[PDB]
């Protein structure tokens, strides 16, 4: 069974696994690590983002200077922003058959993937995660578009001058075959594409496989897959969080029992303490508001943002900061806002019960009711009516580079007493902010995340007792920040072999065994035999039907197993009507003499030999006396 | 040079998994050979294709169908692909490779017999898999790979084959063969009887087509096409909903069938119910589960409609009805269909309910597309114009923007059938006998309505400039000089 | 095989109540009760699913389709009074809706009957904390081998089917269903599961409802006209399911005509009943769970909470009212205020219990209690049950094997059996109230194989020498825990045991006068000549080979006229070893 990791990103996999007569994919996560190289979109053209110097080739043959610009001594590229792609041309997509989504996140590269390759399988995933992520690319392209940037700076993406470019510049990977952002009709078709799944629902292909997505935990509607034949079992756990939070609690139980134990999306800060950290968000942001500054706060408008919004609104009585109104700036706010409203039965058990005592499980519904929280589209409209200050401000893209978060943060980042508040964890805060800098805003790193820990990956995988278990090698290698400390590496026994981006592995695996149905008449009609204590068995024949990779026997060689004893054989030879049988010994067996037919038969160990002469009634009554002495195979 | 080069890098590193999966997608990646240097290095890639790990062959191979596009290799590429698949029968993914890379050279540019496509697809036939390696794909190969305008026999026994993804490769191989003509046999629709219920998806979502194009072909079974029909009738209701839009765009698109047989269709009603009063496949197809299906369904109905001149009375009630459907675009082709299959059609006391739906919100797109109906409606009843008249007013003054139709679609309402309107003359202007009616203002878009209807009917009929009262003739000059698109000129004596 | 005993709704309806033993288990699904059995004997038996011991060690899981009183009233009084702490499996939206009627109908049971022994607030609360939730075609594991699927019905929001699934034994139960698509719930759709039974309801077996569409748009135009008449609108139906469908219905075609007269819903149950149909979009179908995004049906802009006093009100009113059956008529009330005009309408879109108010209103005497009614009544059916054409597509999809009716009437119970028999060659059932059926299964026992085995045989097969008997074979080796069907060699090393080898030497006798020398040669040219197609070989020993048998030319014997031909074969080419044998004894062409 081969698996092809096609994505070196830790949390944004993609897996492509081979099994039985089929082949299915895992997730399709796009890097959006790499839109950090690139300069900010502005959404209207500040004189400091135009007239920023140009970088310059030492040498001074190509012209460079238009393609990068610098800002506080670092490098930029300067163009459209763009993404990295999962290497497709390991194996051809278009006979991949199914496509498996984890959570909205592991789903954001899809269209690249389900239009452009010819793929014709089909997708699953729950549906939760299949509109969020419709509003999730909605938002991105949006982003993208609105400000279209033509420019396209392409001699720098040569690999010769990327060695001499400087650094973060080096490190970029796979800069050939980066794209530019897709578009609505392509997002159309990709969800077009898609097929819906509850939690459980056992999914079968072609009677191939049998793919059961359930509950991860991680957000609203994440799913761990399994897959399964009938004697094995393959679970891929991708982005679990087995903490106490809103979405549908983790079920491990059928996690254990597992030949291969994929795993992937462990947390990205393992040292940060959810809670307390939340705790430094609230006491941070409640400091600034009291100077009297300005708090934006990045954040994708779904996931932590909810939590963020019930730690919220309970901590702003303790301080009765009511005055100051918390803004929600983004094209999808409301519709986020509504669909977290509407899906109940996915959320936690509190929720569920808040539901059946007829209320809105989530409190922002209560928030924007009393209105203390408003959601708008765009800054440009309404907002800037009914604007004020001091506020908090959540914005759109937590990259920083688009969206109204630049806007505002040009605006604000002048001032000292405004504060920028960062949680969500997938960036480097410090390239984030790098193209803004310097900056007299009081920068804030409280990064929640909510993935297990290493710990509790330990935990796990001695409560599962999987029989192999891969994941990838950043796991493996202890991360960079501390070389020091072992816990932050994984650990596991057998140990954990690993990969790396663009590699083929095979499992450790053999298909000895698989499922097939006997039919009943043709059940009744074998008798079991015994030749070993609780060991009964019978030859068998019959002619199978196969349908839809599934097997059926039903009535339309076998061969001798077991030596035949002498003094046996001359016994019922005797009492079946046999005369003047004489036998002697050798040395090891017995040689036989029947008068009639002159037949002499020599019995060894495993070796049974009769002559005859020119006789067929008799040769056969000979064959149907000796072969019943033994058991047939 | 470069290809060498290549070669030299990837012998010198000698990685198993790294050093050849980097080259490929190094050299993918980067550019195609452009020149003739694409043969040498092919020849180098073989070469080294004689190793373990089959995945570097597989990258090998795509690398080599992907420079198969360039049309520079023609037979040496072939022979050596032929060569390279006679012994590297090794797991499916090899053969899987091979196959889609003789299919790209066999379609790239040769497109000719004499091992140009005889070779390769006696090959590939001979190469049948056991399981599930190349069927479908060779199936495929051998579909884009027509033989002559003489094959069928080796797909007739795969039709029946194990995997329902095989019986997608011979469906689809299939169309390829149709879609080059090759004159399909008549057993395949016998053959295709029972694909129709195969019980999987994705197969009898192929069927359909199957046995329409089949079935078009020529009717002669017993009765063929009214047989394939009915099949398809009795599909329509699919359990899922991918399957009937298929089942309703086929149907639609035949046009040749049994009239007796036709509206069985659309038997069983409330609406007999009201003609009385006043003196199944579509049945469900046209009250499906999402917007989709319905949109097929009308479509059909309209092509069908179109093509048989009867029929169409028996579905205007089924169209009429079907206008609140909360779906707009719905709406939109409801409207649509009526207009195209308007012709040699009555709506003794459908008027009424048709009209009612002219009054929406604002649904400019709904209005404007119920005026476009209405100028090519057609009517038979005096009293049917009167009515017709009077809801138009009503939309008027309540909606005073889109006068700028109104006014054309009366003139075509005129235009159409001109004597209806002859009595209404006295009634509709007051022409008090003996009166001396008190000049009506002549800017007023009610007034000009009611006009323009007029005139455009009084091309036709040389009686009545007679009841003309005595403002009409100033007032027809006023119109004639302001909206010379709306009125024709006439024989009136006052403008000569 | 299948034990079924439907403790009601057997050739009836109401107190719908149905007992599956399947393969030793026992599943109670659905338990209500009905009205106007003011005893006991509307609640189900319950002597004998377990006479009088512990329910819990009999059943094993209770199911619930909708929350319907007719299906979902019995759970307080199954649960708590008789006792039971099994799980109770029930979907998300049957859960939230359940609880509030369920205390509407103690509480009415209080205030009009006042039964002693009658379920209370805390024991529902207590029965309710039992519940366990299911999800659309979500798998639940009642126990290691039971399993419970859900599937969308749509009978009412919520409403669902249930496949009851055992190894391959399987029965699907429908209870209430509708394969109609109304203005807000999709219509049931289902696998092809193939179950060997199938529950389903007759309670439209005998009508084939016509289109809906025409119907409700000749509603749309009795309500338009009313309204231009100035009259007023009365409309009672009960206060779940059919009522929020005409608010949807009554308020898209409002705000499309743009008309501005106010429209009142009766109070009471709306506060419930629109906050749920609002917290549970993903059940309602594709037109609303899509508009979703925009804006939300169920806020709606122009109906509005009823007030008793506007009753008086003048003008053309449109207002809604509770109950449909008109028993104690909330409705009754305006009925009566406004029963002497003839300007208003009222519409009737269910059936009426006999006997009641409801007949009376529905007959068309005016004298009906002595008060006299003038105003106008249309007797409409927006009933939201299963057609006949809806029942016979539904089993043709889930193409059963065997059928069994309940949740209506006998007479119409017979004739839908009567044509189903003739339909589609399936079996049915009529099981009367207390009546057991039983029905055989076929329990085809599971077995393990090993692939090599399989992979060769079916390359076998598929070349071209089918339809000759290939005698799939090999052995069943037997744990009682995993059957493994394993080929001959494979078991012979697994179990260790010898490879005997059985082999006979034939003594043919050739009387003829060739040369001794050149009989192995006669033999082999005479071999390859009559065995076509059979490997045969000439030694350079002078032996010669037949596939497996090998023929050698003994020493000479002491008759001159005999030669000794050894022909010595294995047991497995012991058929090819004989033929040799009798083609030889005829003797060497000479
Ligand atoms: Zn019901
Ligand atoms: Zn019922």
């Amino acid at each position: 069974m081969k698996l092809y990791c096609l994505s070196g990103h830790p949390t944004l996999p993609c897996n492509v696994l081979k099994f039985k007569s089929t082949t299915i994919m895992l997730d399709c996560g796009l890097d959006m690590t790499s839109t950090l190289n690139f300069l900010p979109l502005p959404l209207v053209q500040s004189p400091r983002l135009s007239n920023l110097p140009g970088w310059s080739l030492k040498d001074g043959n190509a012209f460079l200077d238009k393609e990068l610009k610098e800002c506080s001594g670092h490098v930029f590229v300067d163009s459209v922003p763009e993404f990295c792609l999962p290497e497709t041309e390991l194996i051809d997509l278009s006979t991949v058959d199914v496509i498996l989504i984890s959570n909205y996140h592991c789903m954001m590269a899809l269209p690249y993937i389900t239009e452009h390759t010819g793929f014709t399988g089909t997708v699953y995933a729950t549906e939760p995660t299949v509109q969020i992520g419709r509003l999730l690319m909605e938002e991105l392209v949006n982003f993208i578009e609105r400000v279209p940037k033509a420019q396209s700076a392409s001699l720098w993406k040569n690999k010769d001058i990327q060695r001499l470019l400087p650094s973060p510049l080096k490190d970029a990977v796979e800069v050939s075959t980066w794209r530019r952002c897709y578009t609505m009709q392509e997002v159309n078709s990709a969800l077009s594409k898609i097929q819906l799944v509850g939690y459980s629902q056992k999914i079968e292909l072609f009677g191939a496989v049998q793919v059961t997505p359930l509950s991860s935990g991680y957000a609203l509607g994440s799913s761990n897959w399994i897959i399964q034949s009938h004697y094995e079992k393959v679970s891929y756990v991708s982005g679990s969080s087995l903490l106490t939070t809103h979405p549908q609690p983790m079920d491990q139980a059928s996690l254990k029992n597992s030949d291969v134990l994929v795993l992937t999306g462990l947390t990205q800060i393992p040292t940060a303490n959810p809670d307390g950290m939340v705790g430094e968000f609230c006491s941070n942001l409640a400091l600034t508001v009291r100077n009297g500054g300005n708090v934006l706060v990045p954040c994708y408008p779904s996931g932590v943002i909810y939590d963020l919004l019930e730690c919220l609104y309970q901590y702003i009585d303790s301080a009765g900061l009511s005055s100051v109104p918390l803004y929600f700036i983004s094209p999808v706010a409301n519709s986020s806002l509504e669909f977290s409203q509407i899906f109940a039965e996915w959320l936690c058990h509190n929720k569920q019960s808040k539901v059946y005592l007829p209320e809105p499980p989530f409190p922002h519904a209560e928030l924007i009711q009393t209105n203390k929280l408003k959601h708008y589209p765009s800054i440009h409209g309404d907002f800037s009516n009914d604007f004020r200050q001091p506020c908090v401000v959540f914005t759109g893209h937590p990259s920083l580079r688009f969206g109204d978060v630049v806007h505002f943060m040009e605006l604000w980042g002048k001032s000292s007493l405004n504060t920028v508040i960062f949680t969500e964890p997938d960036f480097s805060y410090l390239e984030a902010l790098a193209p803004y800098q310097p900056l007299a805003m009081k920068c804030i790193y409280c990064p929640i995340d909510t993935r297990l820990n290493f710990i509790q990956v330990s935990k796990l995988l001695k409560e599962v007792q999987p029989l192999h278990v891969v994941c990838p090698e950043q796991y493996t290698q202890p991360p960079p920040a501390q070389s020091h400390r072992m816990d932050l590496m994984i650990d596991c026994q057998p140990p954990a072999m690993s990969y790396r981006r663009a590699e083929v592995l095979a499992l450790p695996f053999k298909r000895r065994y698989e499922k097939i149905e006997i039919m009943p008449e043709l059940a009744d009609s074998l008798v079991p035999m015994e030749i070993k204590p609780g060991i009964s068995l019978a030859t068998v024949s019959a002619v199978l039907h196969t349908k839809d990779n599934k097997h059926l026997l039903q009535p339309p060689k076998p061969l001798l197993s077991g030596s035949i004893p002498v003094e046996q054989f001359v016994q019922t030879l005797e009492k079946h009507g046999f005369s003047d049988i004489k036998v002697e010994d050798t040395a090891k067996g017995h040689i036989v003499l029947l008068q009639e037919a002159e037949t002499l038969i020599q019995i060894e160990e495993d070796s049974t030999h009769i002559i005859c002469d020119n006789d067929e009634m008799l040769r056969v009554r000979l064959r149907d006396l000796v072969l019943k002495f033994l058991q047939k195979f | 040079p470069s290809k060498s080069a290549a070669l030299h890098i990837d012998l010198c590193k000698a990685t198993s998994p790294a050093d050849a999966l980097q080259y490929l997608l190094q050299f993918a990646r980067k550019p195609v050979e452009a020149e003739s240097v694409e043969g040498v290095v092919r020849i180098l890639l073989e070469h080294y294709y004689k190793e373990n790990d089959p995945s570097v062959r597989l990258k090998i191979a795509s690398l080599l169908g992907l420079l198969s596009k360039t049309a520079g290799f023609s037979p040496d590429c072939i022979m050596d692909d032929a060569i390279n698949i006679l012994q590297n029968e090794k797991s499916h993914q090899v053969l899987a490779q091979l196959l889609d890379t003789l299919l790209a050279i066999g379609t790239k540019l040769p497109e000719n017999q004499a091992i140009q496509m005889r070779l390769v697809d006696v090959a590939c036939k001979h190469l049948t898999d056991t399981s599930h390696g190349v069927r479908n794909k060779c199936l495929q190969l051998l579909g884009n790979l027509g033989s002559l305008e003489k094959v069928q026999k080796i797909i007739g026994d795969y039709f029946s084959d194990q995997d329902p993804r095989v019986r997608t490769a011979a469906i689809k191989a299939m169309l390829q063969l149709h879609e080059r003509g090759l004159k399909l046999h008549q057993t395949i629709y016998n053959q295709a009887c029972k694909l129709l219920s195969d019980d999987y998806e994705q197969v009898r979502s192929a069927a359909v087509q199957l046995i329409w194009v089949v079935s078009q072909l020529y009717p002669e079974s017993i009765r063929l096409v009214d047989d394939a029909f009915g099949k398809i009738c009795h599909m329509v209701s699919d359990g899922s909903w991918v399957v009937r839009v298929q089942a309703a765009k086929l149907l639609g698109s035949m046009e040749q069938v049994s009239s007796h047989f036709l509206e069985q269709t659309l038997d069983k009603t409330a609406h007999e119910r009201a003609k009385e009063l006043y003196s199944g496949a579509f049945v469900h197809g046209l009250e499906d589960e999402m917007y989709e299906v319905r949109i097929a369904a009308v479509e059909a109905l309209c092509m069908l409609a179109q093509s048989s001149p009867s029929f169409a009375e028996k579905c205007l009630d089924f169209l009429v009805d079907m206008f609140n459907d909360e779906i707009e675009e719905v709406r939109l082709q409801s409207i649509h269909t009526m207009r195209k299959i308007s012709n040699n059609i009555t709506l003794r006391e459908d008027q009424l309910d048709t009209v009612l739906a002219v009054l929406e919100d604002s649904s400019r797109d709904i209005r404007e597309a119920l005026h476009e109906l209405l100028c090519c409606t057609n009517v038979s009843t005096k009293e049917g114009i009167h009515l017709a008249l009077v809801e138009l007013l009503k939309n008027l003054t309540k909606y005073p923007t889109d006068r700028d139709s109104i006014w054309k679609c009366l003139k075509f309402l005129g235009s159409r059938h001109p004597t209806l309107v002859l009595p209404l003359v006295p009634e509709l202007l007051s022409t008090h006998p003996f009166f001396d009616t008190a000049e009506p203002d002549m800017d007023d878009p009610a007034y000009i309505a009611v006009l323009v209807l007029i005139f455009n009917a009084a091309k036709t009929c040389p009686t009545m400039p007679a009841l003309f009262s005595d403002h009409t003739f100033r007032h027809y000059a006023y119109l004639r000089d302001s909206l010379s698109h709306l009125v024709p000129a006439l024989r009136l004596p006052g403008r000569k | 095989e299948i034990r079924v005993t439907p403790l009601g709704a057997g050739q009836d309806v109401g107190r719908s109540c149905i007992l599956v033993s399947i393969a030793g288990k026992n599943v109670m699904l659905d338990c209500g009760m009905h009205m106007g059995f003011n005893d006991d004997r509307r609640f189900p038996d319950f002597s004998y699913i377990t006479q009088n011991g512990r329910l819990t060690d009999f059943l094993d899981c209770v199911i619930i389709s909708h929350f319907h009183l007719d299906h979902c009233g019995a759970l307080p009084y199954f649960s708590e009074m008789v006792g039971y702490d099994g799980p109770i499996y029930m979907t998300h939206p049957t859960q939230a809706i359940c609880p509030i009627l369920l205390e509407d109908y103690r509480k009415i049971a209080v205030d009009k009957k006042g039964e002693a022994n009658f379920f209370t607030s805390q024991m529902i609360k207590d029965c309710m904390k039992k519940v366990v939730a299911v999800h659309l075609h979500q798998t639940v594991q009642v126990d290691d081998e039971l399993e419970i699927k859900a599937y969308y019905a749509g009978h009412v929001l919520g409403a669902a089917m249930f496949q009851i699934k055992v190894g391959s034994e399987s029965v699907v139960y429908t209870g209430d269903y509708n394969m109609t698509p109304d203005r807000h719930l999709g219509a049931a759709w289902i696998d092809k599961c193939r179950p060997n039974l199938l529950i389903t309801e007759s309670t439209y077996a005998t009508t084939i409802r016509d289109s809906k569409r025409c119907r409700e748009r000749d509603f749309l135009k009795k309500v338009h006209e009313t309204v231009e008449r100035g009259g007023k609108v009365l409309i009672p139906v009960f206060a779940l399911g059919r009522a929020q469908e005409l608010c949807i219905l009554l308020e898209t075609f409002w705000e499309r005509m743009n008309l501005k007269v106010p429209i009142y819903f009766s109070t009471g149950l709306t506060e419930k009943a629109n906050h749920y149909y609002k917290l549970f979009i993903p059940w309602t179908n594709q037109k609303i769970r899509k508009t979703f995004v925009q804006r939300n049906m169920f806020e709606f802009k122009h109906i509005k909470a009823f007030d008793r006093a506007f009753a008086d009100n003048p003008g053309p009113m449109v207002v809604f009212a509770t109950p449909g059956m008109l028993h104690a008529g909330q409705s009754l009330q305006i009925f009566r205020k406004w029963a002497g005009n003839e300007k208003n309408m009222v519409i009737m879109p269910g059936y009426c219990v006999q006997g009641t108010v409801g007949h009376k209103i529905l007959s068309g005497q005016r004298k009906l209690e002595v008060l006299e009614v003038k105003m106008q009544v249309e007797y409409m059916s927006f009933s939201a049950h299963a057609d006949a054409k809806g029942i016979m597509q539904l089993v043709g999809q889930a193409e059963p094997e065997s059928v069994l009716l309940v949740h209506g009437e006998a007479k119409k119970m017979e004739f839908l059996k009567q044509k189903i028999e003739q339909e589609l060659r399936v079996n049915c059932y009529m099981p009367a109230n207390g009546e057991t059926v039983t029905l055989p299964t076929s329990p085809s026992i599971p077995v393990g194989i090993s692939l090599g085995l399989l992979k060769r045989e079916m390359a076998q097969g598929l070349l071209p020498e089918a339809k000759k008997p290939r005698l799939l074979h090999g052995t069943l080796i037997m744990k009682d825990s995993n059957f493994r069907l394993v080929s001959s060699e494979q078991a012979l090393k697994e179990l260790g045991l010898a490879e005997h080898q059985l082999r006979f030497t034939c003594r043919v006798h050739l009387h003829d006068t060739r040369k001794e020398q050149e009989t192995a040669l006669r033999v082999y040219s005479h071999l390859k000549s009559v065995l076509k197609d059979h490997c045969v070989q000439h030694l350079p020993d002078g032996s010669v080979t037949v596939e497996s048998v090998l023929l050698q030319a003994a020493a000479p014997s002491e008759d001159p006229g005999t030669k000794v031909l050894l022909v010595s074969w294995t047991y497995q080419d012991e058929e090819l070893g004989s033929f040799l044998t009798s083609l030889l004894k005829k003797g060497l062409p000479q």
